[PDB]
């Protein structure tokens, strides 16, 4: 046995430039990239100049950018000794490469950059597997490929996809994640192949960012209704940097409609209430107001489970509230112990090393 | 039409959402023959490839003075002491009039419907008033219709749909709001399909659980747009109500909005207030279908967290999930909150003087 | 050996009602259907009342509808003895069922209705396999299922799909068609899961109908660029009821850009000009002005091949020009013999019986 | 600005599409500091999830008085006797100004660009004139900009994009046409990305062959919309030109349009003329990139079949596929047709008096 470790469930590596992938590319794709004038798929999920991009306190490189080297990231994340492990997510936008073979090749190169330049440099680091979402069978092969490296602990998907993740064409990812024993995470961000809302394009980064919780409701309904949890019963889902306070009203409605419609999804024999409580976890940064007095206790209460929330700092993003400010929203030391240690143990099985 | 008094609500209740059971040739005396012939030849083309139905049928929809009035009078109005029953006719006869891709046809059908519900339901029993359907996607025609009949006392609101081509805060719709505010009319947006994009921001839903739960998402996006565009800075008297898009979810959504705005407000410097501060004077919501938490005390908690003054009762008669003003609330529900959901909150929204 | 038969490459069976599928459904889906109030997925590709719907000369049933029985269809199509075989396409909109398992079940039922009520009733009839496009692996299983019945001669797909047919998720269909030895046809119509154009929703049936040629350019580019013809070298494609006069300018541009971009699709070593000429065939109804003096000779000339056009009547649709009016556009008996007999032989191998 | 004469074309040629090689801080003296700070923090958010690039990069794009004028003068204007060179600046610096999701920013960037090309290129060398970019998706701002600078003689046209949220015949854009016709200005729609939907009507393209060939499709849909909505009945003096969307394909597209209209005209009874009859007075097209048939005589055939008077020369300097007025046509090309493509056809479109 052993004590489950304090795992920071969501931190970010920022790719300095598309040039950084050249060492990991075949000569074919390296030539394409050099010939293409090296276009960068830096996303707009956290605009580099916006207030959310990085903390004022953060260690920067010669261009003022945070989190482009493991050295800068480790120096900040672990400085106070509270965290034992950090799960690294690189959100460089390979999922937005429309050419399917180029998306495959840059995704594998990104994972190679993570292994050699981040995971190799510090054993307190873990990462998710970036996958070529545009070709699920190729994404399954990208998962198989890294399944042998236990430093890769989850499968990364964006909150917005081309088709909902419950659709059968997406099952190869769920199957491969399950065979690799890896949770699948959904992180805010999208492929942007339809308008990010059912009513069109949001006009500001702020509006887009708040509203992405809506796509996560659609993904959880797709995943459960289509049978992913019956088909792949050991699936674990983590929602990363997507809030959590929207979950209870969504869960209540879904359960109400499941009862009114049970014959339409007969494979779903447990209540979605229970399935979500048992299979979905959620990082705590941002906290979206749960950090205020009593609000953490209230949300757990409304959620109906103290096993869902897992700790994260979202380094290096700036939020209105800090990684450990959630303590001001609960009076229960037992709950804080589940958020820091016990809930993440369900995802990664990380015990405190020595 | 003779003449009508302004609506009066004393000891009865407000019912925000009633769907008048129409009749077949009912609209034909109000349609010119051009559109009669046109409908005979082409139907009502919409955002589908379907000749008669909408992209998501009901899976069991159907049951059961003059036309349909006596049943409405005795089954609903008399039975529940309804002093203000707001009619919301979206189907000629089940796709919304305003959503017809031929917008001239759509305005003809909107016109025909308004003349029909006024003469056939409101004036014979003015406990019913009309929310007039308009063509939100062609503001010119919608302005013309708001001016044609909006000043009639039989009309208490302008009727739109939750799904639109652009988010409702977009300037495309400001002429409609300007016309509404000129007629002293509030606007009701009813749950709908269509609109021009998929029913979520990340793909089309598969099973009936995703479809019917997914309806809240469109509303989440329309609230963000309407608030963060500054629409309520431009029209400080505008009142809008979200209808049949449940209530409780708006509270954590608004909570997240403020939280994110604390960091990213710099993106929207012209926005005069803190985002949640617009709810009180501009955003209402109807109750049907009531949110059903596992612990029923969470219902009153979340309704107050949205805004206790802006929640309005509705039956959605005669739909299968219709709500009863007695049964719909749990028995610990605070009596003062329930009373103003039944009377005062709707009274303020619709402008009926205490 | 033997003489290739005159094959009418595109005629239609019209499903009288969704009720007609009940005999072929499992009790689960039959109950769903009866419980659902039997919603009909009659498409709007040919609005039943529009001028294109049916000829004035056509045999009708007790409700005035053409082509709802093999008896009415055979009576018209073969009346003059010129045609030896007709390929039947039923465009009932099962591809627009969003529930993936219900789409599977109604597609298999539709194929069962075609076999027993059309193919069984007359041996001059053939049909395409309607497939559940929403789940390509299930569409491949639907193709395997009917591969043993040689009366089914091609695989039916709609001109508008959810993802372009060259995308890898769609390869199971191409593979299954190739293993069954069946051409794949694209027929005008769509799933309508995005706007039918890259610039939004067309406002009239006329505008939608003319413009669908644009989606076929996108499909042919997707299919060739992604490697379908190298991966499945025996693939044959038929474009059904989609015009042909747009092909040459599309082929010239595609070839120009292939030369400028050969390293990006190295599997494409032949010219798209040649691939399209060798692998794509096109029905002749509508003729879109090719029936005028010299215009058939001119288009073949611009196409660069006399092997592409195959004869069709498009029964029972009305077009400005009749099934055999193409003769007024050529002076070459040899070309007319290829269009009536020799080109279709590449698709179906039908010799004149005795 | 001093004063300018109206453009003059005698023995030189018209060049409809020239992309001024801009400079970095060039726009900063015309942007207020609000938008300077806003751009420094957020970039120019568009229809992507990408911080810097567009959804389809170029795969090799880049090469190489004062700023950039001398190179334009000597490499292009002097070299080719260009008496009317129409500047089309879509990138500040490569996504269109008008397509910025923050439409107020987009109008500020449109404003800054118009003041910059006028002062920096047109007035110093009035062989160049500007087609002024406006925000087609916010007609109010676009009207304001057409009124601010449209009457300046340095301005010869209004500049839009091929991809839009609704088809260009939609009433949403009629205020822009009304303003254009009031300023005696024609409108040019340049090939673009974005617009809010996928780059085809049936999904996103994969490889560079589909992407760049696919650009003609958006134009096919915009022609159908603009004609069949009756936009040219409402604005009988409106001239529009499709730019860099090749030419030849419009001829069979229009041919199909009339053919289908012969049958389905009843759907659009207010349409005053036969659809192809609007081409002569309202629809022009530029030549680059020239269509390259296998038999070069087909080029003149199809250009005349579109309309020989409405085809206008363009270089698209300095793009890689730029056309040379000498080399671009085949040597059998009819001399009279070529001469009016170089001079008269553009002269009529832009209103330069013979
Ligand atoms: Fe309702
Ligand atoms: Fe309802
Ligand atoms: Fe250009
Ligand atoms: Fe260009
Ligand atoms: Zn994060
Ligand atoms: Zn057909």
């Amino acid at each position: 046995d052993g004590v489950p470790a304090v795992v920071d469930c969501d931190v970010h590596a920022v790719l300095p430039s598309p040039h950084s992938l050249i060492p990991y590319l075949d000569e074919y794709w390296a030539d394409q990239l050099v010939a293409q004038l090296a276009p960068t798929y830096e996303p707009n999920y956290h605009p580099r100049g916006s207030a959310i991009a990085q903390h004022s306190d953060a260690s920067v490189d010669e261009n003022g950018r945070a989190a482009t080297t493991a050295e800068n990231l480790v120096k900040d994340v672990f400085a106070d000794g509270f965290t034992d492990f950090a799960v690294v997510n690189c959100l460089y936008g390979v999922q937005q490469i429309h050419q399917p073979r180029r998306e495959m090749a840059h995704a594998r190169a990104l994972n190679h950059w993570i292994a050699n330049e981040w995971l190799d440099k510090d054993d307190r680091l873990r990462a998710s597997i970036v996958v070529p979402q545009g070709s699920p069978r190729a994404a399954a092969e990208e998962i198989d490929f890294w399944s042998g490296d236990k430093r890769f602990v989850q499968v990364l998907l964006l909150g917005q996809s081309e088709l909902l993740y419950g659709r059968e064409i997406n099952w190869p990812i769920w199957e491969a994640a399950e065979a690799a024993g890896l949770p699948v995470t959904l992180h805010i961000g999208g492929v942007f192949r339809q308008a990010p809302t059912s009513v069109g394009w949001p006009a500001s980064h702020l509006e887009w960012y708040v509203g992405q919780q809506s796509n996560i409701e659609a993904q959880l309904n797709s995943i459960i209704s289509e049978g992913i949890l019956q088909k792949f019963p050991k699936t674990k889902i983590l929602l990363s940097e997507l809030g959590f306070n929207w979950l209870p009203p969504f869960m209540w409605k879904f359960d109400k409609l499941w009862k009114s419609y049970r014959p339409d999804i007969p494979w779903v024999q447990e209540s979605p209430l229970e399935l979500i409580r048992e299979h979905v976890r959620v990082t705590t940064s941002p906290s979206d107001g749960a950090e205020e007095a009593g609000r953490l206790d209230s949300i757990v209460d409304r959620l109906g489970s103290d096993r869902m929330l897992v700790y994260s700092s979202d380094y290096p993003h700036k939020h209105h509230s800090g990684p450990r400010d959630i303590e001001n929203g609960t009076h229960s030391p037992e709950l804080l112990d589940r958020i820091y240690r016990r809930n993440a143990f369900d995802l990664y099985n990380l015990v405190v090393p020595s | 039409l003779g003449t009508l008094p302004a609506p009066s609500v004393t000891t009865g209740i407000v019912d925000a959402d009633i769907h008048p059971v129409p009749q077949d040739g009912a609209l034909e005396p109000y349609l010119d023959d051009r559109w009669k012939k046109h409908i005979r030849e082409y139907g009502v083309r919409t955002t589908t490839g379907l000749q008669f139905i909408s992209e998501y049928p009901q899976m069991y929809g159907g049951a059961m003075p003059g036309s349909d009035r006596e049943l409405l009078r005795t089954q609903l109005l008399d039975k529940h002491n309804i002093q203000l029953g707001v009619l919301q006719c979206l189907a000629p006869g089940l796709n919304p009039a305003g959503q017809a891709l031929n917008q001239e046809l759509a305005a003809a059908l909107c016109r025909a419907t308004n003349d029909w519900q006024l003469e056939h339901l409101v004036y014979p029993d003015p406990r019913m008033r009309a929310a007039i359907p308009v063509t939100f996607e062609t503001p010119d025609y919608a302005v013309a219709e708001i001016e044609r009949v909006g000043a009639d006392p039989g009309v208490v609101a302008v009727l739109g749909t939750s799904k639109t081509l652009e988010p409702l805060g977009s300037r495309k719709y400001w002429p409609i709001y300007e016309a509404s505010v000129a007629q002293n009319l509030p606007i009701q947006f009813h749950l709908s399909q269509g609109g021009g994009h998929a029913n979520t921001g990340t793909g089309w839903t598969s099973y009936h659980t995703e479809y019917h739960t997914g309806h809240v998402q469109s509303f989440q996006s329309q609230l963000l747009s309407l608030v963060l565009s500054g629409t309520f800075d431009r029209f400080p008297t505008l009142k809008v109500m979200f209808v049949e898009g449940n209530v409780a979810h708006f509270a954590p959504l608004i909570q997240r909005m403020d939280y994110t705005w604390e960091t990213l407000r710099g993106e929207l410097p012209d926005l005069q207030r803190k985002p949640s501060e617009y709810i009180r004077d501009h955003i209402w919501a109807s109750t049907q279908p009531i949110d059903e938490p596992e612990k029923p005390e969470h219902l009153a908690e979340l309704l107050e967290e949205f805004c206790g003054d802006n929640v309005v009762f509705a039956t959605d008669y005669p739909h299968f999930d219709f709500d009863d003003p007695e049964t719909a609330f749990p028995r610990s529900f605070p009596v003062d909150l329930r009373d103003k959901i039944l009377r005062g909150n709707g009274m303020r929204f619709f402008g009926v003087t205490n």
